């Protein structure tokens, strides 16, 4: 009756089912479409699927462990980002608000009538997260080894320098999975990784 | 003013338990954001009286040079008030925040003009530069005192607003959400009690139907 | 282990004789065969949803929050089947498990469990989202008989003084954890950095275990000491000085 | 860094070596588990065949008559005391009609001195107990709505299940760890 777990029907379903694709009404006017919450939504089929992911895909569970965490560290920052407002902040937190923003508009963002976002194949789904987590860990490894030595950097020297890298990392959701070939999409995500391994070596 | 308008139900109990809990998290920010601003507010008072005692020194040691131009050059005050066009020290403003509120702080600047490079060319100009060094490192101090009393009155106004906003939750908002909670747990005890009797009364009417048979 | 599995699609009367089959087996095994039995009752809030269903299908009238009026002396017939006994070498220690609906504590299933049982454990949600296993909160949790299960000749001599020292430094860090966001990193001293560097290693080494790593209690103190070496001996206030001389320098 | 590129490969082959050694203990645990079950089934088979010998030694008494007429005095009067209806009806086998009838006739006065009741108890000559049973009777009430199974196969089933602690204590020894009984 308005999005609660107090009524006897919603609370006595979550004691029975294993997947909860928890949707809210506050997170609907963003034109996000779905209204995914990803804080109260769970899935208890992660232990049963540790054999399918490790055999057929063999890489995905540590990226899924990290990608659920980056969207969680953003939440416990965002109450202070509203009230205090980005003034005296660490620079490892500015990664997990800009890389975390890149997930929330280019990975968990959909629109269902479009010729690229009515089907999302899973090899392209792990192909998009294979680059986004690599950009997060390379932004973290840059900011922690260049924290004391000489010419300490922030994020705001990278996003101005690497603005063309953040276009290819934002134009993965707009590649059509239907017209393009099956292997036409992984090579584009494997050629982009060397435009993400060489690009950081242009700053250091 | 005494209750937030809602009617007692099971769902409306969890929403006024969440809004109370969603207010206690706001006060927990503002209870310590004021003290974090008060943590910087004591240190400016732990700087302003210490800087004021250096002000009593520099205006003596440079004031012990005021004779060291006047025992030598006599009176030269008609030079400094009739021969001046452009000063040397400039002031540029700089913002430098603490904890969500900004603080405008004064910064030194070095213009490159002086209308006093040929002063003392007749009798002596070496004793003037002894005073001139002694007064310039007063302005190299008094730009820090003038920046310290201007970050005082920015943290003096931002603390006296946050408090009126921790107290506006402690004494206005959160007691109103608590008193409507103590009315939902009361009026729903009443709706269970009137349905205690009604579920009991239909049971005796089933017993009247069974002793007939 | 002797496993009693009562399903959800099985009858709701068979859920009410399930913890009574398990506790009569435990009272044979302990008070007549002198074993030490640990009795784990999983989801005791699902017992009380089957007791409320069996009660209303017995044509009884419900009590407070719809639960039966005898709910205090119905859980007590389950929970109070515990403890050691005089003249026998066995015991029964119970670990109930609850599911609080809407994280409510004034619900009558956690209200009466906290009314008969001694302490709580408090699996936390803000640790499960941050990917910590097991997600057990320390700050609200409590064992009311913990001061008798520890000590010399039971666990080890410093188990009292280590635990309340890690409890203080977990609380002082979590204030610094929120305070760091308010003022920033450049405004924290070399005191509030020892508590945020401990806090990154208390959650990922003491709390974090992994599901197959049986840390014995002699190894949960050496874990607990090599976090207490991030601080010098001038900072550890909860530990008395006699065992600080015996356990800190290694 | 030559140290570092060993360990990132070593962690891919300490992880595989922690895996199969876990896979070794699953095989040893799945076989020790069915070890206790296969030996618990070889304790159940010895019991369910001990009752088969008590089902065949039971039918070596129904061949007798001087030891079975005195038994059928028990089983009928045990049923006429359970029902206590003013008109009961006794079922039996085909060839066991006189041993039931001579047990009924000795019972109705012995009933009446013990209960102060009157009965019209008569033997059903239309429907028989099936001959594959091992003896005994069944006593109905007047309109055959409450029945008492006092056959010998349903008496051995009731007796033996309430003697299963005692036959276990005598066959397989005492419990080596059970100190008390209360």
């Amino acid at each position: 009756p308005g999005g609660d777990f107090s009524d006897p029907v919603t609370s006595a379903t979550l004691g029975i089912v294993q997947v909860f694709w928890g949707l809210d009404k506050k997170l609907a006017q963003r034109k996000h479409f779905p209204s995914v919450n990803w804080l109260i939504s769970y899935s208890k089929y992660m232990r049963a699927l540790d054999e399918y992911y490790d055999k057929h895909f063999t890489e995905f569970v540590p990226l899924r462990t990290k990608a659920k965490e980056i969207l969680q560290e953003e939440e416990d920052l965002a109450e202070i980002v509203q009230l205090v407002g980005k003034a005296s902040l660490a620079e490892t937190d500015k990664i997990t608000l800009e890389v975390a923003k890149l997930i929330k508009d280019d990975f968990l963002q959909q629109n269902g009538y479009t010729p690229y976002d009515r089907f999302c194949p899973f090899y392209k789904t792990v192909g998009m997260l294979s680059n986004m987590i690599a950009f997060y860990d390379m932004a973290r490894r840059a900011v922690e080894t260049t924290a004391q030595s000489d010419n300490k950097i922030t994020w705001s020297i990278i996003r101005e320098h690497m603005g063309e890298i953040l276009y290819k990392l934002s134009s993965m959701k707009f590649k059509d999975p239907v017209k393009d070939g099956e292997a036409k999409i992984k090579a584009d995500y494997a050629q982009l990784l060397e435009d993400m391994q060489n690009a950081f070596r242009s700053l250091e | 003013k005494d209750r937030i308008e809602i009617f007692p139900s099971r769902m409306a109990q969890t929403i006024m338990k969440a809004r109370l809990k969603g207010a206690q998290t706001g006060r927990n920010l503002l209870k310590k954001k004021s003290d974090a601003l008060t943590l910087r507010f004591r240190q400016i008072l732990k700087k302003i009286i210490e800087t004021k005692m250096l002000m009593g020194e520099v205006m003596r040691e440079a004031a012990f040079s005021l004779a060291e131009a006047k025992f030598t050059a006599g009176d030269f005050s008609t030079t400094v008030i009739q021969n001046v066009n452009k000063a040397q020290v400039k002031i540029r403003a700089k913002k430098d925040n603490v904890a969500g509120v900004t603080l405008p702080v004064f910064e030194h600047y070095h213009e490159g003009t002086d209308s006093y490079e040929l002063t003392g060319l007749a009798r002596g100009g070496e004793q003037l530069a002894k005073l001139k060094r002694n007064y310039a490192k007063a302005v190299e101090l008094l730009v820090e005192l003038a920046s310290l009393q201007t970050s005082f009155v920015t943290l003096d106004e931002a603390i006296k607003i946050t408090n009126r906003r921790v107290n506006a939750i402690e004494h206005v908002i959160i007691p109103r959400i608590e008193r409507t909670l103590a009315y939902i747990i009361t009026e729903l005890d009443e709706r269970e009690r009137e349905e205690f009797y009604r579920l009991k009364k239909i049971q005796e009417k089933k017993k009247i139907l069974k002793e007939k048979s | 282990v002797c496993l009693f599995l009562n399903l959800a699609n099985d009858p709701t009367i068979e859920r009410i004789i399930t913890p009574r089959l398990a506790l009569t087996t435990a009272e044979f095994l302990a008070y007549q065969c002198e074993k030490h039995v640990l009795v784990i009752l999983t989801d005791m809030s699902s017992y009380a949803e089957a007791l409320r269903e069996v009660s209303a299908a017995r044509e009884e009238v419900p009590g407070r929050r719809g639960f039966p009026g005898y709910m205090y002396t119905d859980l007590a017939t389950i929970y109070e089947r515990a403890g050691r006994v005089e003249g026998r070498n066995g015991s029964i220690t119970q670990i109930p498990i609850l599911t609080m609906p809407n994280d409510d504590i004034t619900h009558p299933i956690p209200d009466l469990t906290g009314y008969i049982t001694e302490g709580q454990i408090y699996v936390d949600r803000q640790l499960h989202n941050r990917q910590i296993y097991p997600p057990i909160n320390v700050l609200p949790s409590l064992s009311r008989l913990m001061k008798s299960a520890i000590g010399e000749g039971m666990t080890r001599k410093d188990h009292a003084d280590v635990s309340n020292q890690l409890y203080a430094c977990y609380a002082i860090g979590k204030d610094v954890q929120a305070m760091k966001a308010v003022v920033g990193e450049e405004a924290l001293t070399s005191d509030d950095l020892l508590y945020l560097e401990f806090l990154q290693k208390f959650e990922r080494n003491f709390i974090a275990q992994g599901p197959y790593e049986n840390r014995t209690v002699y190894e949960t103190l050496d874990i607990g000491w090599q976090l207490l070496r991030i601080f010098p001996k001038e900072m550890l206030k909860r530990i008395p000085q006699s065992t600080l001389s015996e356990f800190y320098p290694r | 860094l030559v140290q570092t590129q060993r360990l990132k490969i070593m962690e891919y082959y300490e992880k595989k070596e922690k895996q199969i050694e876990q896979q070794k203990k699953i095989q040893m645990s799945n076989l020790m588990n069915q070890a206790r079950l296969k030996v618990l089934r070889a304790r159940d088979d010895l019991i369910t065949d001990l009752l088969n010998e008590a089902k065949q030694r039971l039918s070596k008494v129904v061949k007798d008559t001087t030891r079975y007429q005195v038994l059928l005095d028990g089983l009928v009067l045990q049923g006429l005391y359970q029902l206590l209806e003013p008109r009961m009806i006794v079922r039996c086998r085909k060839q066991d009609f006189p041993l039931v009838k001579a047990a009924v006739q000795k019972a109705i006065p012995v009933y009446k001195v013990a209960t102060k009741r009157d009965v019209d108890v008569q033997i059903d000559q239309e429907a028989y107990l099936p001959e594959e049973i091992a003896g005994g009777v069944e006593i109905y009430n007047g309109d055959r709505k409450i029945k008492v199974s006092n056959t010998l196969e349903s008496r051995l089933d009731l007796i033996a299940q309430q003697m299963m602690p005692e036959v276990r204590g005598a066959l397989f020894g005492a419990n080596a760890n059970r100190k008390f009984l209360d």
